[PDB]
RNA sequence: GUAGCGGCGAGCGAAACGGGAAGAGCCCAAACCAACAAGCUUGUUGGGGUUGUAGGACUCCGAUAUGGUAGUCUGUUAGUAUAGUUGAAGGAUUUGGAAAAUUCCGCUAAAGAGGGUGAAAGCCCCGUAGACGAAAUGCUGACAACACCUAGGAGGAUCCUGAGUACGGCGGAACACGAGAAAUUCCGUCGGAAUCCGCGGGGACCAUCCCGCAAGGCUAAAUACUCCCUAGUGACCGAUAGUGAACCAGUACCGUGAGGGAAAGGUGAAAAGCACCCCGGAAGGGGAGUGAAAUAGAUCCUGAAACCGUGUGCCUACAACAAGUCAAAGCUCGUUAAUGAGUGAUGGCGUGCCUUUUGUAGAAUGAACCGGCGAGUUACGAUUGCAUGCGAGGUUAAGUCGAAGAGACGGAGCCGCAGCGAAAGCGAGUCUGAAUAGGGCGAAUGAGUAUGUAGUCGUAGACCCGAAACCAUGUGAUCUA
RNA sequence: UAUCCGGGAGUCAGACUGCGAGUGAUAAGAUCCGUAGUCGAAAGGGAAACAGCCCAGACCACCAGCUAAGGUCCCAAAAUA
RNA sequence: GGUGUAGUGGUAGGAGAGCGUUCUAAGGGCGUUGAAGGUCGAUCGUGAGGACGGCUGGAGCGCUUAGAAGUGAGAAUGCCG
RNA sequence: UGAAAUUUUAGUACCUGUGAAGAUGCAGGUUACCCGCGACAGGACGGAAAGACCCCAUGGAGCUUUACUGUAGUUUGAUAU
């Protein structure tokens, strides 16, 4: 499609077209939905354990003989059913992670960028200089452009003053044009990117 | 993820014992012996309700024999001039001109004992 | 889609069932399982074909035949897959595999008449079934044993 | 792990075609006298695995 | 989970090729030469040589370089570890005991990570982003120095190239391989070679061919593990949990001993921990004070239930009661305002809950009561349903880059698209058969695959608790013989 | 409704009643079958009480009506018909 | 959404749909003008259960959607108090 | 001064009958004012001990032998020293 192109001072350029192969298709929602909770699931660290009764410290002997005593028979002060006993089942160290195929992660990632763009919510900008980085600078630029939402300021490799000056604005997350994830794009009520950035984009895709 | 025991099982025991209020001592104290009488009462409960009906209908029919019989008429005999006279009056509405309206339970006496003779 | 607002696709996920958690559910006490016997007890439960000790079906039929160690089986293409080429392309192998069509060739490709075939081809391959090859060279092409 | 095949009776039977199996026949062994030429002939002919007993040892096949 | 092994049972179970991580190759023995000592060889030292398209000695030549190291408490230098320095920006108003909270204006951000501060702080404090810092001692990396390896060609007449060794018999064992047709490897015992025209292997064995050169040694990296140290993380626990141990815990306690093995966290923002007075011997109370709060008073946050007690609205001393339910007068009271609430004379009906059973009120089992804890889980596979992506195709695994992420590359490999046969093999057919016959299995008559999810199953303790027992280390003759 | 194909089971201790047999003694609330019902897994009404007998299958509310088995002098509804 | 017809006892067990607990993400909120928790009430829903007030309490907690489970106790001569 | 076993909650009668066939609790009838104290032991199939008798489990253990399969020791031969 095209998308209007802004100065970084905020007066608006000539609009930009974008590949529709990336920024056109008919977003897939089922798609998406399983590429944020596949992604969400891999960021867990599942480092969770617990002591079963052959684990808990002790408990070798029979409490008490088999017959005789009129107690309930058992094997071992450490049983489950004991205070201080092991835990049956219950948490164990493992990964939460698992893959798609690749042509449905190219699908939400695509999708989750054309719904962007039909919404109107991605600003793409000519550039993003600043000679030294000042976090009143870009956020003027944000104020510039008309961004109070959260935002997703993607930016082309190397551009350390930009991205410095944007990071410590709570509603800014700053992700480089060859490292963006669906999630990323998602949590992002609007995505600013530069030409450049833009450019990468349609590259890697 | 650990899940420890919370307060559902305070409030749950605690419904029960409200249910319970009233009762005989440990019956409505203690949360097993009060759920143990819950489950009965919920028991009487559903069969009284049944009940209720078959006792109030046998109760209305007595006191509709005993106006009949003042009247100079079994209850049987009554019900049976009754409906052969198209009278569809109830025992309940029966049963309440008898002890209330006497005057208004001899005249549908009355028409019974017509229809009877017919 | 937004983070607030997600909504898996209909039917791709479903509540897990658990057992033993009071009557009404239909899996309370017994879990399941029914009453006594070895079925219901932790780790119960035979081993696969066992038959309570009547002579399992295994046991009855008798073993047979061998594995030839030089056992030579072929990749296995037919006249329909040919004809998604062009007339007078070189079949190869090669060209097969780039295509996708052969992705591993065992022992060779074979070539066999399954289908009708169109286009004038050179096709060469390990071996050809005779209704294969007759279809190839009637087709106007040829067949090389590579 | 892997689930194991069970080696006797992937000695004893095959996977045909639609996805049954192919057995041998028992009494094909030995006391041929005791069987008439009849029996024998037609036990001499290979069978497929009943419904239950398929039922029963498929996942012993599975990987067969 | 294939080839295989296996009372051919239960089960056990490869390897090579292929794709990756990492990469590195080197020394002797022998022949031969020199020296030395003994007693012509025979030992010490030195040189010489290190192999399979055979090498080496030895003889000729020509070279006295060229490269290298897996060496050094050898220095120089840089970095780094072990302390640290610096590090932006807020005041008011409302409530409050107290402001970080509310409201109005601001300011900072390479710092909006986090913690503390009288409640919830970007701007109060410690910090963080960022910048900088080492006398001393380690460590790493370079540079140097030293040290140590490093020769090409041509000839074979002769010489050398690992002996009680290889190998064999017998008996065991390891190879996935249980003696089996059994290679290959190893141990014990006995016998016992060849040596380049030589020797070993290619799963009994022979021949041919191919590949290699045992009976000598060393060798970094990729790999396994974490008692410890530093810095962090968690859809991990939050005081019956989490280590047995948040607290003076392997303590108290138990045992002769090995050994077994606990309980036990919370005043308040701040002790401001109740001066003084009164009852009492004290304890403990009542005032009076501190405090926002003392029914926060140290047995101290909250303060449930069992259990105990005080006060009383209703009922009860002619009644046979699984204790309730239905009906109900009277009395008392006034709500989430509802055709209300408490109690209840009297009347009807009515043998608990659970487990296990053909059948239990059961005189069959379990529970003294209350509270807490306490049982189908996860990993890896199999299979079916549902869902999504792609579709005669589907898909990557390890691994590299990356935030412990997504993602990218990685097509080796796996499933599917062709079956039939024990197999050679043939192939929309194939097998059986003499058969162009019949019949079996297939094709005509096509959907698969990756992943998620759920059901079930397999290997694992596999839903939880429970034996008498078995085996292997140890401690016990302070009782007793 | 039946088939067929597939996922998931539980069940393999039954009881009594009527009918047809065996065993027993033409005994057993006995035992073993066949057959139908009920219980099992079914509350409600009747049979005093009484799983298996007779009537009959509770989704609920009603202080409405009609009936089944069984009953109508009192307990106790209905005929001292 | 309406009408009509039919159906709605149930153990083993199969299927379906829900309640509630803790935590994660996002969104939107509530809290010294009193959260959670405790207690009381004559409140609401078909059920698990959900609110709303009074008192106590003194600092964290709901709600919507989705996700993950040490997710529900009344019984084990269960363990601890 | 101060326990214990036991304990589903109990406002805890008799007879006959019924019933899982031996009832304080069910049916019919009979008896009985409320609460205790000192005594007795008929019942609560009373408490204590998951019966040792009996049967079962493809349970355990000790023991025996001309059970099976092994084996320490003893002995005989070959072979090496
Ligand atoms: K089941
Ligand atoms: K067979
Ligand atoms: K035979
Ligand atoms: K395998
Ligand atoms: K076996
Ligand atoms: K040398
Ligand atoms: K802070
Ligand atoms: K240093
Ligand atoms: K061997
Ligand atoms: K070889
Ligand atoms: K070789
Ligand atoms: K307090
Ligand atoms: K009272
Ligand atoms: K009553
Ligand atoms: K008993
Ligand atoms: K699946
Ligand atoms: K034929
Ligand atoms: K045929
Ligand atoms: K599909
Ligand atoms: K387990
Ligand atoms: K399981
Ligand atoms: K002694
Ligand atoms: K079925
Ligand atoms: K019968
Ligand atoms: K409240
Ligand atoms: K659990
Ligand atoms: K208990
Ligand atoms: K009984
Ligand atoms: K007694
Ligand atoms: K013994
Ligand atoms: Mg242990
Ligand atoms: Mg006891
Ligand atoms: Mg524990
Ligand atoms: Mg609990
Ligand atoms: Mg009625
Ligand atoms: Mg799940
Ligand atoms: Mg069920
Ligand atoms: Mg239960
Ligand atoms: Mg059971
Ligand atoms: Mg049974
Ligand atoms: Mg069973
Ligand atoms: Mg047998
Ligand atoms: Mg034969
Ligand atoms: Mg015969
Ligand atoms: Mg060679
Ligand atoms: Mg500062
Ligand atoms: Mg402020
Ligand atoms: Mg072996
Ligand atoms: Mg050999
Ligand atoms: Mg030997
Ligand atoms: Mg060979
Ligand atoms: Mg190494
Ligand atoms: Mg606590
Ligand atoms: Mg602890
Ligand atoms: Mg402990
Ligand atoms: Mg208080
Ligand atoms: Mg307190
Ligand atoms: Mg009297
Ligand atoms: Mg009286
Ligand atoms: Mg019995
Ligand atoms: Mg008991
Ligand atoms: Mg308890
Ligand atoms: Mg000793
Ligand atoms: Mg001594
Ligand atoms: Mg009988
Ligand atoms: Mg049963
Ligand atoms: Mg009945
Ligand atoms: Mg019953
Ligand atoms: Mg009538
Ligand atoms: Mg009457
Ligand atoms: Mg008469
Ligand atoms: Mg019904
Ligand atoms: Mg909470
Ligand atoms: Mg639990
Ligand atoms: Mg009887
Ligand atoms: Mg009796
Ligand atoms: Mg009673
Ligand atoms: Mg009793
Ligand atoms: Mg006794
Ligand atoms: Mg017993």
């Amino acid at each position: 499609p095209n998308v209007a192109l802004f100065k970084q001072d905020g007066t608006q350029n000539g609009e930009i077209t974008l590949n529709e192969e990336i920024f056109g298709i008919e977003p897939n929602e089922s798609v998406v939905y399983d590429a944020i909770i596949m992604q969400r699931a891999s960021l867990r660290q599942g480092t969770h354990a617990v002591k079963n009764r052959s684990a808990v410290r002790g408990g070798g002997r029979k409490p008490w003989r088999q017959k005789g005593t009129g107690r309930a028979r058992q094997g071992s002060i450490r049983s489950p059913q004991w205070r201080g006993g092991g835990v049956v089942f219950g948490p164990t160290p493992r990964s939460y992670s698992y893959k798609f195929p690749k042509k449905v992660r190219r699908l939400a990632m695509k999708s989750v960028l054309s719904d962007k763009v039909a919404e109107n919510n991605l600003v793409a900008v000519e550039g993003l200089s600043f000679d030294a980085p000042k976090t009143k600078e870009f956020k003027q630029v944000l104020a510039n452009l008309s961004i109070d939402t959260k935002v997703l300021v993607v930016l082309e490799n190397g551009n350390d003053f930009a991205a410095l000056s944007a990071r410590n604005l709570p509603n800014v997350s700053v992700v480089t044009s060859d490292n963006v994830s669906v999630l990323d794009v998602v949590s992002a009520n609007k995505v600013l990117a530069t030409q450049t950035a833009l450019t990468q984009i349609e590259e890697v895709l | 993820a650990r899940v420890k025991g919370g307060t559902v099982t305070r409030k749950r025991r605690k419904k029960v014992l409200k249910l319970a209020k009233g009762y005989y001592g440990s019956k409505h104290t203690l949360f097993k012996s009060a759920k143990e009488q819950v489950m009965n009462s919920y028991y009487y409960a559903f069969r009284d309700r049944r009940q209720k009906k078959r006792d109030f209908r046998k109760l209305w029919i007595a006191r509709i024999n005993a106006a009949a019989r003042m009247n100079g008429l079994s209850y049987s005999k009554l019900m049976h001039g009754l409906k052969l006279a198209e009278i569809d009056i109830n025992r309940k509405m029966l049963a309440d001109l008898a002890v209330n309206d006497a005057a208004a339970f001899t005249a549908l006496a009355e028409q019974a004992k017509d229809a009877l003779s017919k | 889609m937004k983070l607030h607002e997600l909504k898996p696709a209909e039917g791709s996920r479903q509540v897990r069932n658990r057992v033993g958690r009071g009557t009404s559910s239909g899996n309370g006490k017994t879990a399941g399982r029914g009453q006594k016997g070895q079925k219901a007890r932790s780790g119960g439960g035979v081993r696969l074909g066992f038959e309570g000790g009547q002579t399992p079906l295994f046991r009855r039929l008798p073993k047979r035949g061998f594995t030839n160690i030089n056992r030579k089986d072929y990749a296995v293409v037919n006249l329909d897959t040919l004809n998604r080429f062009e007339d007078g392309t070189e079949v190869t192998p090669v060209v097969l595999k780039e295509a996708g069509i052969v992705k591993n060739e065992k022992a060779g490709i074979k070539v066999l008449a399954d289908g009708e075939l169109t286009k004038k081809l050179t096709v060469k391959a390990a071996k050809f079934s005779k209704s294969a090859q007759e279809a190839i060279e009637a087709a106007g092409g040829s067949i090389e044993v590579i | 792990p892997k689930q194991k095949t069970h080696r006797g009776l992937a000695k004893r039977v095959k996977r045909t075609g639609g996805g049954g199996l192919k057995r041998g026949r028992a009494f094909t062994s030995h006391r041929f006298h005791g069987k008439t030429k009849k029996q024998r002939r037609q036990l001499r002919k290979a069978s497929m695995v009943a419904k239950g007993d398929y039922k029963r040892i498929r996942q012993q096949l599975a990987r067969m």
